[PDB]
RNA sequence: CUCUCGGCCGAAGCGUUUACUUUGAAAAAA
RNA sequence: AAACUGCGAAUGGCUCAUUAAAUCAGUUAUGGUUCCUUUGGUCGCUCGUACUUGGAUAACUGUGGUAAUUCUAGAGCUAAUACAUGCCGACGGGCGCUGACCCCCUUCGCGGGGGGGAUGCGUGCAUUUAUCAGUGGUGACUCUAGAUAACCUCGGGCCGAUCGCACGCCGGCGGCGACGACCCAUUCGAACGUCUGCCCUAUCAACUUUCGAUGGUAGUCGCCGUGCCUACCAUGGUGACCACGGGUGACGGGGAAUCAGGGUUCGAUUCCGGAGAGGGAGCCUGAGAAACGGCUACCACAUCCAAGGAAGGCAGCAGGCGCGCAAAUU
């Protein structure tokens, strides 16, 4: 029964209007179906023209982009950790645009061992199981033994990642709509977004 | 009754109506881009030619 | 109101339809189609009021529904379908042809044309873009989108259609010195070569346009069909060659020409 | 850091700010590049547009704006808002009957993009028409000059 | 009213900003 | 005939109660959005039972209830362009990642460089995110296209299980239509904005700001732009150039009466635009309605009743009562 228009609201100068007419259709505005973290569950909403919105209430996966090595991966979301609007929405763990949120870091573990075969995340100890033996110490062909060396100089990691790594959960940060696509999607949190969000929550406390 | 859903002479002959307009439709897709093709050639190598006269000059 | 009208008053039609007061509260209502309806002339006006040829609005129901009537080579069961500027109208029963040009007045005309000529029709450019795995497309204003057109075809220019295919044979070129055709406005009508074309970025362009009298007149740029490269015109031209007349020698012209009698 | 004053995270959204780069790169300099870009009817983009460090999506000339409709210009009143200044446009208006005219103002509330430092109230800045950027404010100044009481 | 170009003739700039006046084009039909 | 399905019923008609920068008029904007339909485009572009799929349901037959309604319950059949599910074909491939292996050149050799390649993975166009480079465009795009990595909603996104008429050509290959159909364009619009403008009143001079008032940041919602709304901030915004409040025997214009010239007054009323269906409020369906010749409440009236219940909305055309100085035919 909501309703956004503009005319229930004061002049400029601070006189209130009477209004022109009783609330027209056009000017609706429907409840904040907030996404929680829980197994999928979509509800589809019948918009203007006929088409479709998918307001999503519980979501669980979402691909996210590691922009500085062109990975796209489909993640686990965890938790949230830091919401800039309102942090009574942390306690809720509301998933809106532009929540930071904790995400799985083993799919872009993976593909990095797979792209560079550096051991990424692992322990000092370094217990390596023989299935992933095969993608960390492969029988190399004559030019493929210089193509991954190649690879091998430039595969640094800023150190505040692999921290992340350590622990095997990554930080996040939503950029499409859950309420208005059912999807959230966004990109792994890099350099100095990062060190801005992690002194941000570590100030919360 | 009229029997609904059977094989009638008629509607074997309908899909194969529609079964030619997709060979149609790919047949001047391959046609109209060809003679694109063909048009972008000149206007590309006319403009080339073009280059020659007020690069050189 | 709550969704679209579906009706047209007759005091609020286009003036240039010619309806008398005393007909009836309701004008025709232009069919959704090619042309704007503010720009153009239904079906029923052209059989019933200009041509003579039905008396009533069930005659012209009568007349397309035997499908007698080929508006742009495509047979029309809509009396109010929408023609406009540079439509032609094959009538094959009787063996005319018409085009539907503006006369000097601001008005259409019924301009009899021959069936040589009735093969093709121009168009004016509106929008060109790119798109669908890089293939381009051409809009003109009659919606027609012809995909792959010519790479020196830009906007504001002229292309000439075949009817029978859809496909453009050779167009004309925005320029100055090209022979052109005001449609809309108060010099509607009106045929001259181009002579300036000024620019107001963020507004719009200013067309000043040249007689074959020496009449000189201006136009926005959206009023302006080039209808001939040089002064040649790629179509036929009413009886008045789109040269408009002032009034004091328009009236000369009728009583020196009722003279001729007897 | 003399940006993020906020709660998020201050960031020109177009350009991507985290490449990977190599020894030539962390050692050489850490170069931000800046999304600018040019409004179509003869207005210079400042060099602080094109220098600055600010970070404004309601800017004409870094932010998501564009000018389109009718270019006015205005006094500058009050500048007491975060971004955005009051302007009053004078006109006289024609009584038909006596002949006369009087005058006549109407206020505007403008936004001013950071790249338009050391601006003092009473002084003459054009305006551009955008889209609704609050409830108030349609109008984003284009270029500043000095009232004639300066040096 | 002048500077960099195209075929002496067009672009682009103006000059401090306007009011005024004249022309133009746009202004539903009745 | 009936009934299912589709489409319309959102237009037209009526009235003028609201409403004073509101409506509206001229002027611009959507580069900030949706658009049934029409017209043009597109619709083997995807490499992975079909010579035809599944279950119901009316009309109909038959048995009933209730004082009563365009009220319906149970039983027996049967369709689809209703509701569903779902291939083949094009289809041979191609393109990117991988990549055992093989081959070639040079080097004494190590080494360096270049080709072919089985194996597995992903491939279209719409959707959502991130990254790269710079065919066509604008006055200006964060535009249009291109490339790369992924996603793609079980309340699913397209890729046709459809009807007709003439009949065929060498078991295949068919010609004209009708319905559909995602997306794009157009048409018809709608919406939200820009600038300028309106009658009387100061016995209305300060107002707005807890409860959004003006602005900033992040989001929620919404067709989208925005305090539209929420969280955290900043303390602003309008006012003798008459804000704010009250009034209007105020719907606004096009126009009408009078008039030397200037003016004054009227404009409910047939055209354009707004609003509203007794008063407020909320919805369903749909491209479009906060719809009233749709529904659900409440307040006000009021019809039938077997007292348990049922149904309403003439500011449509007629007509009636009331009101009044004041207005026509069921």
């Amino acid at each position: 029964g909501i309703s956004r228009d503009n005319w229930h609201k004061r002049r400029k100068t601070g006189g209130k209007r009477k209004p022109y007419h009783k609330k027209r259709k056009y000017e609706l505005g429907r409840p904040a179906a907030n996404t929680k973290i829980g197994p999928r569950r979509i509800h589809t909403v019948r918009v203007r023209g006929g088409n479709k919105k998918y307001r999503a209430l519980r979501l669980d996966v979402g691909n996210f982009s590691w922009g500085s090595e062109c990975c796209t991966r489909k993640t686990r979301i965890i938790d949230v950790v830091y919401n800039a609007s309102n942090n009574e929405l942390v306690r809720t763990k509301t998933l809106v645009k532009n929540c930071i949120v904790l995400i799985d870091s083993t799919p872009y573990r993976q593909w990095y061992e797979s792209h560079y075969a550096l051991p990424l995340g692992r322990k000092k100890g370094a217990k390596l199981t023989p299935e992933e033996e095969e993608i960390l110490n492969k029988k190399r062909s004559k030019k493929i033994q210089k193509k991954y060396d190649e690879r091998k100089k430039n595969a640094k990691i800023s150190s505040l990642l692999e921290e992340q790594f350590q622990q095997g959960k990554l930080l996040a940060c939503i950029a499409s709509r859950p309420g208005q696509c059912g999807r959230a999607d966004g990109y792994v949190l890099e350099g100095k977004e990062l060190e801005f969000y992690l002194r941000k929550i570590k100030a919360r406390k | 009754p009229k029997i609904q859903r059977l094989v009638t002479p008629r509607v074997l002959q309908h899909k194969r109506r529609r079964i030619a307009l997709k060979k149609q439709r790919t047949k001047k897709n391959k046609e109209e881009a060809a003679e694109y093709a063909k048009l972008l050639a000149k206007r590309m190598k006319e403009a080339k030619e073009k280059r020659q006269e007020q690069i050189a000059k | 109101a709550r969704g679209p009208k579906k009706h047209l008053k007759r005091v609020a039609a286009p003036k240039h339809w010619m309806l008398d007061k005393l007909t009836g509260v309701f004008a025709p209502r232009p069919s959704t189609g090619p042309h704007k309806l503010r720009e153009c002339l239904p079906l029923i006006i052209f059989l019933r009021n200009r041509l003579k040829y039905a008396l009533t609005g069930d005659e012209v129901k009568k007349i397309c529904m035997q499908r007698f009537i080929k508006i742009d080579g495509k047979v029309r069961t809509d009396i109010t379908y929408p023609a406009g500027f540079m439509d032609v109208i094959s009538i094959d029963k009787t063996g005319e042809n018409f085009r539907l040009i503006y006369d000097t007045k601001g008005r259409f005309a019924v301009h009899r044309i021959t069936p040589e000529e009735a093969k093709y029709k121009l168009c004016k450019v509106r929008k060109i873009f790119v798109g669908t795995k890089g293939i381009p497309h051409l809009v003109t204003h009659d919606a027609r989108t012809i995909r792959y057109p010519d790479p020196l075809i830009k906007v504001n220019d002229t292309i000439q259609i075949d009817l029978e295919t859809g496909k453009i044979t050779d167009f004309i070129k925005f320029d100055t010195g090209n022979l052109c055709m005001v449609t809309g406005g108060a010099n509607l009508g009106r045929i001259g070569v181009i002579t300036n074309r000024e620019r107001h970025p963020g507004s719009f362009d200013v067309v000043h346009v040249k007689d074959a009298n020496g009449n000189s007149f201006a136009t926005r740029l959206s009023n302006i069909f080039v209808i001939g490269k040089g002064n040649k015109p790629w179509i036929s031209l009413p009886r008045g060659k789109g040269i408009r007349l002032t009034i004091a020698e328009e009236r000369d012209k009728r009583l020196a020409a009722k003279q001729s009698s007897g | 850091a003399d940006i993020q004053t906020e709660r998020a995270y201050q960031k020109q959204p177009t350009i991507f700010q985290n490449k990977k780069r190599v020894l030539l790169g962390e050692t050489g300099k850490e170069k931000l590049p800046r999304y600018y870009k040019n409004i179509g009817l003869g207005f210079k983009t400042p060099k602080e547009a094109i220098e600055g460090t600010y970070i404004d999506k309601k800017c004409p000339f870094t932010g998501n704006v564009s000018i389109r409709g009718r270019i006015l210009s205005g006094v500058v009143t009050k500048m007491k808002m975060q971004r955005t200044i009051v302007i009053r446009r004078d006109y006289l208006h024609y009584i038909r009957k006596y002949n006369r005219f009087e005058k006549r103002h109407k206020n505007m509330s403008v936004h001013l993009s950071p790249c338009f430092r050391d601006v003092q109230i009473g002084d003459i800045v054009t305006v551009g028409e955008c889209r609704p950027l609050s409830k108030t404010v349609r109008f984003n100044v284009l270029k500043v000059t000095k009232a004639a009481g300066t040096k």
